[PDB]
């Protein structure tokens, strides 16, 4: 009981939207064309939700990984040029 | 004098590499170490220098030559380098291959450090695949390095897919440590195994086997599943396309 | 009882898989090897399982 | 636990920051440099 309805609450917001999201996909297919908009707004006049504790921080290093690719990018290149450099360079004297 | 050709035509200064060289000695010296023994051909190969490689080999000669018996072309496979592989590997082909001292060859050393490409091109040439010392393949020697990028590109082409040889005791081949020390590597090889040959519905898809071993041997018989759970990678002992279906018919007479 | 039981569940997949294929393991080393292909298809036709959430 | 990690970001960017001007300041190099004999 625990065990399983710990893992329902570890991330219970995304079940109950996609359960109202999942209503009105099957609600709107079926209703008739000629009534929507109305009803629709497209605004709204404005005059205990959902959780902070909820949270996946891997992606941090995802984000860092990317840049790092980006660095050995922005390093090879240079490793290239300066053996280029060698290539060039005027070594006499003295040898 | 001379040294300083050694030095120039290391790190690939062409004109005084042209200017010093043609004289012409006949090249006595060309064909020339010091220690640790090398040659500037070699030197040219280690670095990266396809252009003094190749008017070198204009000049050609020796071609060869070993002072830890590596020659050249390990030299090459050693980094990611390519032109310098396809030239000097395209002047003869009769001098490539070099198993000592202990066995390896210009594959071995290039499932390394090295790139993929490097690869793709030594098999683009026919080279060596079987030649085995000490005991363990490029292809273990590779794993246990943990490259990912190689054993990728080996796979799709062409001339294995994944290689006979084996023995012993260590280290015991071949896929099961590929299971044990690289997993998800599979997955990849695995979902290029199957069909889905009619496409989306009413499809009935073959499951081909890589994994029986196959013996006999009465050899810790299923094998490789069994490294699979020991140890322990499980999310390709999950991989649906596979695995599942071969125990659920195994499991038909299992039944039984 | 709830310590244990959600670290067995933690990973419970394995748990399973490896008590089939044990099983599997150890009556494929008794029975004799000429009773082997057949059976075995070697293939097969085509035509609320493992939890995505457990990882490393 | 997650800090030490935004610890070692901040880092990394410095890194790149003391990177990026050492590649600028090459191809500056070459721009000033003596390349004759040989070409």
């Amino acid at each position: 009981a625990v065990g399983d309805i710990a893992d329902v609450q570890k991330h219970a917001s995304l079940k109950r939207i996609a359960m109202q999201v999942e209503l009105h996909t099957s609600l709107e297919k079926k209703l008739p064309l000629w009534f929507l908009r109305k009803v629709d707004q497209k605004s709204t006049i404005v005059y205990q939700e959902i959780p902070n504790a909820d949270k996946s921080l891997e992606m941090e290093i995802l984000k860092q990984k990317y840049r790092l690719k980006d660095l050995t990018f922005l390093l090879e290149k240079q490793h290239e040029l300066i053996k280029l450099i060698i290539q060039k360079m005027e070594i006499i004297s003295e040898t | 004098k001379k040294s300083p050709l050694h030095f120039a035509a290391s790190y690939g200064r062409i004109n005084t590499c042209q200017r010093l060289l043609q004289d012409i000695s006949d090249t006595r010296l060309l064909n020339e170490g010091d220690l640790h023994g090398m040659t500037p051909l070699h030197l040219a190969a280690k670095n990266g220098h396809d252009k003094v490689v190749q008017l070198l080999l204009k000049k050609g000669a020796l071609f060869l030559s070993d002072h830890n018996g590596w020659t050249a072309l390990h030299h090459a496979s050693m980094g990611g380098y390519t032109q310098t592989m396809k030239v000097i590997l395209d002047t003869n082909l009769k001098c490539t291959d070099r198993l000592d001292e202990d066995g390896n060859t210009a594959l071995h050393f290039a499932a390394r450090e090295g790139h993929a490409k490097a690869v793709a091109l030594l098999l683009s040439h026919n080279a060596d695949i079987v030649l085995n010392k000490q005991q363990a393949s490029f292809l273990h020697l590779a794993l246990h390095n943990k490259r990912k990028e190689v054993v990728l590109t080996i796979i799709r082409s062409k001339r294995w897919d994944e290689c006979l040889k084996i023995f012993s005791h260590n280290s015991p081949g071949n896929k099961c440590p590929i299971t044990e020390m690289i997993e998800y590597l599979p997955e990849c090889m695995k979902v290029l195994l199957d069909f889905c040959m009619l496409h989306s519905t009413e499809d009935k898809s073959c499951r081909d086997y890589y994994i029986e071993y196959n013996f006999k041997y009465l050899y810790e018989p299923l094998t490789a599943l069994n490294a699979m759970v020991q140890n322990n990678r499980i999310e390709l002992l999950n991989h649906p396309v596979c695995k599942e279906y071969l125990l659920m018919k195994w499991l038909a007479y299992g039944f039984r």
